[PDB]
C-alpha cells in the first residue's frame, strides 16, 4: 500500500523470525489489560478478572492464533488489503458492532509486542514500516461501514 | 485516576532507566518524527537527521520533564502548569499527537527493559502518561 | 476544569431548562439511537418507537442525573461513583458513545433555547459534559 | 450516498430555505470558539481573542461564506461525492496538513447551527439525514490520504 523495496522486505524479514504461537497470544491478551472495555466482548471467555488470569487462559491464546493468521494473510497480500478482510469486515462491522477506533487500539499493542521481542533489532525505521502495515489493516476492516 | 499500584509500578520501571532516560528520550522522538511524519510540522527550523544534537538534546528536556512529573505525581496540574500555556495556548498542539508521542514512548521502553515490560507494568504506564497529556490540553477543555 | 465563568454560565442554561429537562432528555435519546444506530445495541429489550414510555421514562433518568451533577458540580467523582461502576464495570460501554451523547444533547438545547445558546455557553456546556464522561469511563484509565 | 426519496428531498428542502451570509460565518465561527486549536490554522485572519472578536470578523465571515459554498455544491452530486473534493482534498491535505478528525468536528457544528435557526422544523428524522451528509463530506475530503 505504500512499501517501499526495503521496507517491503524489512517487514517480512522480521516476521518470519516471529514465534506465532506466542505473539498472537499476548497481543489479544495485553489489549483486554489496557483497555478493559474490551473485555465486553468476550465474555465466552471466561475469567478475565487479573491480568495473570488473562494471560493464563488458554481460548484467548488459543484465539490470539487466529489473529496473527490474519495478519499473516494481509501481509501478503498488500496490494488487495482492502478487500482480503472483506468478511471479517462485514463480521466485526454488523455482526459484532465493533467501533473502529478499537481495530487502531490492536494495532499498536502488536507494535508494543514485536518491539518487545525483538529488543534492538527492531529500529525507528522498522518501526515506521510497521505502522503503516498496521494501519492499513485497520483501515481495511472498517471499509465496510463507510 | 492512577489507583496506587499504578504509581507505584511506574516508580519502579521509571527508576529503572535512570541515566537512559535521556537516551530513550531521543528515541521516541526519532520514531515519531519517522512514523507519524505530520509531526514535523511543530518543528520547522529543527534538524531531524538521526544523530542530530537538536534532537538528542530536546530528548533529554522531555525526559527530564516526565521525571519530575513522576515525582509530583500526586500534584501534576501544579508541577506542569508552565508547560500547559505554551503547549496549549502557545504553540496549540493538537491534542491527537500527545497521543502519538505517547505510543513511541512506549515503543521504545519494552525495546530497552523487557524484562519490566509486563501487562500489569504496561497498562499501568499508558494510564499515567494519559493524565500528564490531559494536564498539558489542560486549556481545550 | 471548568473555569468560574463555565460553571456559571453552565447554570444559567441548565436552570433555564426546569421542567424541560425530562422532555429534552427523552429527545435527545432519541435523536442519538436514530442518528448512530449502533448505539441501540446496549438497549435490547427497549421498545424505541417515537412515544415509548421506556424511552421517555429513561429520558427523564438521565436528566436528573446530570442536574446532580449540575448540583455537585465541584465534586463529581463522589456523586457519581455509583453510575460508574454500573456503565464501566458492570455494562463495560465503549467510551466513543459518551461522545455521541453529548452531542445531540447539545444539538437540543439549541433548539429549544436558541436565546440562551452563544459561543460562549456552547463552549461551557461541552466543557462540562466532557468531564461527566470522563467521570463515568472513570475505571477505564 | 444512502439517502432514500424523502431524506433525499428533505435535506434539500431546509437548504432552501438557508440564509446564505449567515449560517456560512456562524459555524466557521463557533469551531473558532468551541475548539481553540483550530485557530492555528488562520493566524492571518486577525484577531480572535474573545468569542466577540471571532464573530465580529469580516474575513471569518467571508470565508465562511466559501465553506457553505462547498456543501451546496456536494449537496448536488451526492453520486461522486467522492470526487467532487478532490482538489479541496489535495489542499487542505498536504498544502495545509489538517488532520481529518477536524473535519468531523466542523460537519457536527454545522448540524448546531442549523438546528438552531429552523428551531422546531429540525426534527430527529432530518438530522438523521443531514448527519449522513455531513460523514460524506468529511469522508471525502480524508480520501486524498487514505
Ligand atoms: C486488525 C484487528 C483485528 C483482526 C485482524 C481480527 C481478526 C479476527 C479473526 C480472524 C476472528 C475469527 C473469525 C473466524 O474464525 O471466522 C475474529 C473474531 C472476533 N474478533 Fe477480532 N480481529 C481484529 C480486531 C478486533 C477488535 C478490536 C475486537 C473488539 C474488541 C475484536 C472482536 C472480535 C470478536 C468478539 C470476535 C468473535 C470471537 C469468537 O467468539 O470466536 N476483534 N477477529
Ligand atoms: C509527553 C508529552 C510532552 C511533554 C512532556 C513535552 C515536554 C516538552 C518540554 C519539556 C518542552 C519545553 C522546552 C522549553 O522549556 O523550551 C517542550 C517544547 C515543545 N514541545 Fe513538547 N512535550 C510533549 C508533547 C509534545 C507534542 C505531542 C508535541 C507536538 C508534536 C510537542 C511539541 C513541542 C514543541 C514544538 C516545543 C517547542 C520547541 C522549541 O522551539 O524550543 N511536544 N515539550
Ligand atoms: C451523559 C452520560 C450518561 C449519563 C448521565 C447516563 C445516565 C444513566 C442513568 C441515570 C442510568 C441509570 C438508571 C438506573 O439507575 O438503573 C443509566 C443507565 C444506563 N445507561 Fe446511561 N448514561 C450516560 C451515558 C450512556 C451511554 C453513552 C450509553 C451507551 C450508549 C448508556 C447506556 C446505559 C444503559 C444500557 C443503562 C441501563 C438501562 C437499563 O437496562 O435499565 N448511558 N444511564
Ligand atoms: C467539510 C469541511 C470543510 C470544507 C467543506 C472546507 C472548505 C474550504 C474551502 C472551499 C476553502 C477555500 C478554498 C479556495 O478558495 O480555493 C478552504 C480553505 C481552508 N480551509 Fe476549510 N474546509 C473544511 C474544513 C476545514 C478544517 C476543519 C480546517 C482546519 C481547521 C480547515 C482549514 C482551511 C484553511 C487554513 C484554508 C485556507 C484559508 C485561506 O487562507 O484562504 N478547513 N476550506
Amino acid at each position: 500500500v505504500h512499501l517501499t523495496p526495503e521496507e517491503k522486505s524489512a517487514v517480512t524479514a522480521l516476521w518470519g523470525k516471529v514465534n506465532v504461537d506466542e505473539v498472537g497470544g499476548e497481543a489479544l491478551g495485553r489489549l483486554l489489560v489496557v483497555y478493559p472495555w474490551t473485555q465486553r466482548f468476550f465474555e465466552s471467555f471466561g475469567d478475565l478478572s487479573t491480568p495473570d488470569a488473562v494471560m493464563g487462559n488458554p481460548k484467548v491464546k488459543a484465539h490470539g492464533k487466529k489473529v496473527l493468521g490474519a495478519f499473516s494473510d494481509g501481509l501478503a497480500h498488500l496490494d488487495n488489503l482492502k478487500g482480503t478482510f472483506a468478511t471479517l469486515s462485514e463480521l466485526h462491522c454488523d455482526k459484532l458492532h465493533v467501533d473502529p477506533e478499537n481495530f487502531r487500539l490492536l494495532g499498536n499493542v502488536l507494535v508494543c509486542v514485536l518491539a518487545h521481542h525483538f529488543g534492538k533489532e527492531f529500529t525507528p525505521p522498522v518501526q515506521a514500516a510497521y505502522q503503516k502495515v498496521v494501519a492499513g489493516v485497520a483501515n481495511a476492516l472498517a471499509h465496510k461501514y463507510h | 485516576v492512577l489507583s496506587p499500584a499504578d504509581k507505584t509500578n511506574v516508580k519502579a520501571a521509571w527508576g529503572k532507566v535512570g541515566a537512559h532516560a535521556g537516551e530513550y528520550g531521543a528515541e521516541a522522538l526519532e520514531r515519531m518524527f519517522l512514523s507519524f511524519p505530520t509531526t514535523k510540522t511543530y518543528f520547522p527550523h529543527f534538524d531531524l537527521s538521526h544523530g542530530s544534537a537538536q534532537v538528542k538534546g530536546h530528548g533529554k528536556k522531555v525526559a527530564d520533564a516526565l521525571t519530575n512529573a513522576v515525582a509530583h505525581v500526586d500534584d501534576m496540574p501544579n508541577a506542569l502548569s508552565a508547560l500547559s500555556d505554551l503547549h496549549a495556548h502557545k504553540l496549540r498542539v493538537d491534542p491527537v499527537n500527545f497521543k502519538l508521542l505517547s505510543h513511541c514512548l512506549l515503543v521504545t521502553l519494552a525495546a530497552h527493559l523487557p524484562a519490566e515490560f509486563t501487562p500489569a507494568v504496561h497498562a499501568s504506564l499508558d494510564k499515567f502518561l494519559a493524565s500528564v497529556s490531559t494536564v498539558l490540553t489542560s486549556k481545550y477543555r
